[PDB]
């Protein structure tokens, strides 16, 4: 769940 | 931005946007003329950057420039380990004649200071889940080591910082990422990841912390 805020969100939980 | 507002049309003249194919991917910051730091996430083979924008669109916008860019120096150690060291400089093409509305911004020497309200700005989601018009503005608090690495270990990293988790649920979210952090005047950190989603009371978003790179950023801008 560990989402970057790009664009779309680059996830890792 | 969660819970801004508008950012006064051409108060953060650094702010550039990342965009491809006509879409906002992230944002940057312009920290010398030739050169726009942003999250080492926001990598891509070649770029198109807004420069002094208010709306995303240059057509609308006096004194504004589309600037192509195909180099970018991602930090080396960026991801090793996971979402640490998450920044890169892009080189413009050429560098940008600042102005009015176009100017770099001195980065932070000194490490985030616990409890500072810090502004953050980006054309990002929304409270209401739609995509803004214009530049939004909003003040996050950053928070303790402690409670940073209590939310986010074991991939906390000291090239991390939290900020924000207030009850009022401002935040910074999706489209944000690589855009600035601005404390006591001075770029503190870019926009990096958080818990999705946004905006959770208690749940800081996590920023690059760039009083860690300031030496590898000249050393890059130099060389």
């Amino acid at each position: 769940g560990r989402c970057t805020k790009s664009i779309p969100p680059i996830c890792f939980d | 931005i969660i819970n801004g507002e508008d950012c006064s049309p051409h108060s953060q003249p650094w702010q550039a946007a990342l965009v491809m194919e006509n879409e906002l991917f992230c944002s940057g910051v312009l920290v010398h003329p030739q050169w726009v730091l942003s999250a080492a996430h926001c990598f891509q083979n070649s770029y198109t950057i807004g420069l002094g924008l208010h709306s995303l669109e240059a057509d609308q916008e006096p004194g504004s420039q589309m600037v192509e860019a195909s180099l970018s120096v991602r930090h080396p150690e960026y991801n090793r380990p996971l979402l640490a060291n998450d920044l890169m400089l892009i080189k413009l093409d050429e560098s940008v004649s600042e102005s009015d509305t176009i100017r770099s911004i001195s980065i932070a020497s000194q490490c985030p200071t616990a409890g500072n309200s810090c502004l953050v700005s980006g054309w990002g989601l929304l409270a209401n889940g739609r995509m803004p018009t214009v530049l939004q503005c909003v003040n996050v608090s950053v928070v303790s080591e402690e409670v940073c690495s209590k939310l986010y270990d074991p991939l906390y990293h000291p090239s991390m910082f939290c900020a924000g988790g207030g009850q009022d649920q401002k935040d910074s979210c999706n489209g944000d990422s690589g855009g600035p952090l601005i404390c006591n005047g001075y770029l503190q950190g870019l926009v990096s990841f958080g818990k999705a989603p946004c905006g959770q009371v208690g749940v800081p978003g996590v920023y690059t912390n760039l009083c860690k790179f300031t030496e590898w950023i000249e050393k890059t801008v130099q060389a």
